[PDB]
């Protein structure tokens, strides 16, 4: 939450199915740009294996931001790591 | 050609990825690349003049490579897209990238970043579109 000495939070996204990584890419960017937040990326990482990977930075994040973020739900088959701080 | 320009396209597909989905300032999307991405093997001159390239001209780029895209649906992936813009921007404006060298890097591109067998599509898209723009194929 809100306190914490980096405004910056880090999203890695997984997926065998690049439809479904590109979507959740965009409405993660979008929850950003929604609630006065900026965005750094995403990228596409190269590919290994059948696994897509994307990495996105949300920066200048307001408690809007956040909160939305949580209440954002994925695709399935698609996997998240969040850090925040 | 150097490592370093297919290095630019390798982040350039990264950053046209970037933009594609963020919208911001192409300026913004070059700066920021370049402050938070390992570049030091890169054509940097390469990697600005291709960015500001596909950007500036998406219209133009998205309707050389529409007549053989107009029947197989699945949107077109937002990878395959920026690679496919690069090449025909290589195509359509740059003459000192080769023909054989635009389609065999984008293939590549396409390899690394895209889905399962995203080069092949990449492939059939562009050698259709390739001769409509070099005639001479050169």
């Amino acid at each position: 939450l809100g306190s914490m000495q980096n405004q910056r939070i880090r999203i890695r996204l997984k997926a065998f199915d690049h439809r479904l990584i590109d979507q959740a890419t965009a409405e993660i960017v979008e929850t950003a740009k929604r609630t006065g937040a900026q965005v750094r990326g995403p990228i596409p990482l190269p590919t290994r294996s059948r696994t897509h990977l994307r990495l996105v930075d949300i920066v200048e994040p307001t408690e809007k931001t956040v909160d939305d973020l949580m209440r954002l739900d994925l695709a399935a088959g698609v996997d998240v790591q969040i850090s925040l701080g | 050609e150097p490592a370093a320009r297919r290095r630019a396209r390798e982040c350039a597909v990264q950053a046209l990825y970037s933009w594609q989905l963020s919208q911001n300032d192409i300026a913004d999307v070059e700066y920021q690349f370049l402050a938070e991405q390992d570049v030091k093997d890169v054509d940097v001159l390469y990697f600005r003049e291709l960015l500001a390239g596909v950007a500036t001209n998406t219209a133009y780029l998205d309707g050389l490579m529409k007549p053989y895209l107009s029947r197989l649906l699945e949107e077109l992936g937002q990878v395959e897209k920026a690679v496919l813009r690069i090449a025909l921007y290589e195509l359509s404006k740059r003459s000192d990238v080769p023909y054989k060298v635009a389609i065999n890097e984008a293939i590549e591109l396409a390899k690394s970043f895209g889905a399962e067998d995203s080069h092949k599509f990449v492939n059939g898209v562009l050698d259709k579109a390739a001769p409509v723009i070099r005639p001479n194929k050169k």
